[PDB]
DNA sequence: CGCGGGGGACAGCGCGTACGTGCGTTTAAGCGGTGCTAGAGCTGTCTACGACCAATTGAGCGGCCTCGGCACCGGGATTCTCCAGGGCGGCCGCGGA
DNA sequence: TCCGCGGCCGCCCTGGAGAATCCCGGTGCCGAGGCCGCTCAATTGGTCGTAGACAGCTCTAGCACCGCTTAAACGCACGTACGCGCTGTCCCCCGCG
């Protein structure tokens, strides 16, 4: 729950994941490196929202906090609390 | 509708894709394009 | 003799089934376990909710989606078709990230 | 399951089937279309929920 | 002996000069009258004043360049030495267009 | 009369050079052409648009700016 | 997590030609001038043209509950593809007179 | 030198086979949208203002050309060397338990 849990995307997961891209064969260091890709875009969409949130003067974080976290991005198409 | 049906109206749509993507669809899924140098 | 599939051939009618098919390919418990992980050190115990997590793993899985699609068309630009560690950072890199 | 149910498909079948609880709580999807007649439930204390 | 260089060294000597001078690489009246053409189809009599065309020539030559980089970064992604077609459109498609 | 040919191969081989390539196929520079008519239809279907409202003749260096800034462009310097 | 293996990633070397660089000679732009006139522009102006709350108002919503549709296998040749013999691309070699 | 013939026999075509197809129904289930309350700001009316183009001077530089002076382009001829073709190698993750 808040010990090594990076591991949540599994191999199996990326695997699956990048049979949506439309590719026959997964390297064995593919794994790790977009891993570490999702962390980082992960931690960059979650430090906006958490800042977000401690401005808002609110203790908990919404899904609308992240959408508009995302939003400064620069494309903000349809989905929840758009 | 499922959302499968607002992601092949998104797709399906030349302007909608030309004009915005990247953000994520609300469980629409995508719409995985395969090549012909793979399939045996 | 068994009905041993050559690689690739399986691959026809499950592209058939998971393009229709719209249903979630992670393990939701992991995922959740994951996102607490990265939020305790930003701000510990937070009290979750049943929301603001299945929209978070939707959108990451559209990104690595459009990533993984980008990368495949480098596969293919390099005159191959299998992904590596190159082609992710090619299309990454071309993607402005 | 795949296996033992491709020869469900024909009527006049196997005259009664053996599926534990937790079983047919999981799999009720593709038992639920079929037509039975005598459904035996075991020690009904563990089902008083 | 005739002095003919080998190929490749005078490319890079080119490189270094045109990395060194970062004057205008087309020439200011074929960017007007290429303007001046591609405007005539849109409305008809219209006349340019002596700005707004070399901001849009640098602006061009700006992200043409950019794109050339990305075009030569993809290329040693090939492993060689030449650009090609699908090196251009692999630079173009990935950049969110 | 057929002006976007004033660009000359040479022209292109150094824009090439400027990219950093040794050798360079002869449909690329057809191709750079090609794409650079694009970049440029681009920018001045939204540069006729914008005089055309501006009730001006003249295309300024302001409307040059502003249609440059909805592409994403954002260019500086000239109207900054 | 484990293994067979086979299509696919990656390299070595010849082709040769495809740009690349060094010879002359241009086609059309830069600069000096100009004479104008043609578009860009704020000031008296004055009017019409937008905003907001009284009497009404309608209109879409706040909440439930029916029911014609969701989910997918009994039910299944064909599609999709994979793998073993047959005639063959013939290939080819070798030897009496 | 003919060519009879015999062998290496192994490969696309053909027949057999494995799993799925996406509807016909069964059974079970599923929250949209109109309907008792409602409400509430919208819609005209009257007042307030105000500024923003109609003229009108204005002003200032665009521009098309007249007339010199070069500048990279262009063709050609040879260099060469590296993408590509052709081929060989190995490899390690896909399919399956």
């Amino acid at each position: 729950i808040l010990r090594d849990n990076i591991q949540g995307i599994t191999k199996p997961a990326i695997r699956r994941l990048a049979r949506r891209g439309g590719v026959k064969r997964i390297s064995g260091l593919i794994y790790e490196e977009v891993r570490a890709v999702l962390k980082s875009f992960l931690e960059s969409v979650i430090r906006d929202s958490v800042t977000y949130t401690e401005h808002a003067k609110r203790k908990t974080v919404t899904s609308l906090d992240v959408v508009y976290a995302l939003k400064r991005q620069g494309r903000t198409l349809y989905g929840f609390g758009g | 509708i499922i959302p499968r049906h607002l992601q092949l109206a998104i797709r399906n749509d030349d302007e909608l894709n030309k004009l915005l993507g990247n953000v994520t669809i609300a469980q629409g899924g995508v719409l995985p394009n395969i090549h012909q140098n793979l399939l045996p | 003799k068994p009905h041993r599939y050559k690689p690739g051939t399986v691959a026809l009618r499950e592209i058939r089934r998971f393009q229709k098919s719209t249903e979630l390919l992670i393990r939701k418990l992991p995922f959740q376990r994951l996102v607490r992980e990265i939020a305790q050190d930003f701000k510990t115990d937070l009290r979750f909710q049943s929301s603001a997590i299945g929209a978070l793993q939707e959108s990451v899985e559209a990104y690595l989606v459009s990533l993984f699609e980008d990368t495949n068309l480098a596969a293919i630009h390099a005159k191959r078709v299998t992904i590596q560690k190159k082609e992710i950072k090619l299309a990454r890199r071309l993607r402005g990230e | 399951r795949k296996e033992k149910r491709k020869g469900w498909n024909k009527p006049d079948a196997f005259h009664v089937c053996i599926v534990s609880y937790q079983l047919v709580v999981q799999d009720q999807h593709s038992f639920k279309r079929k037509r039975w007649q005598y459904m035996v439930l075991d020690e009904a204390h563990n089902i008083k929920n």
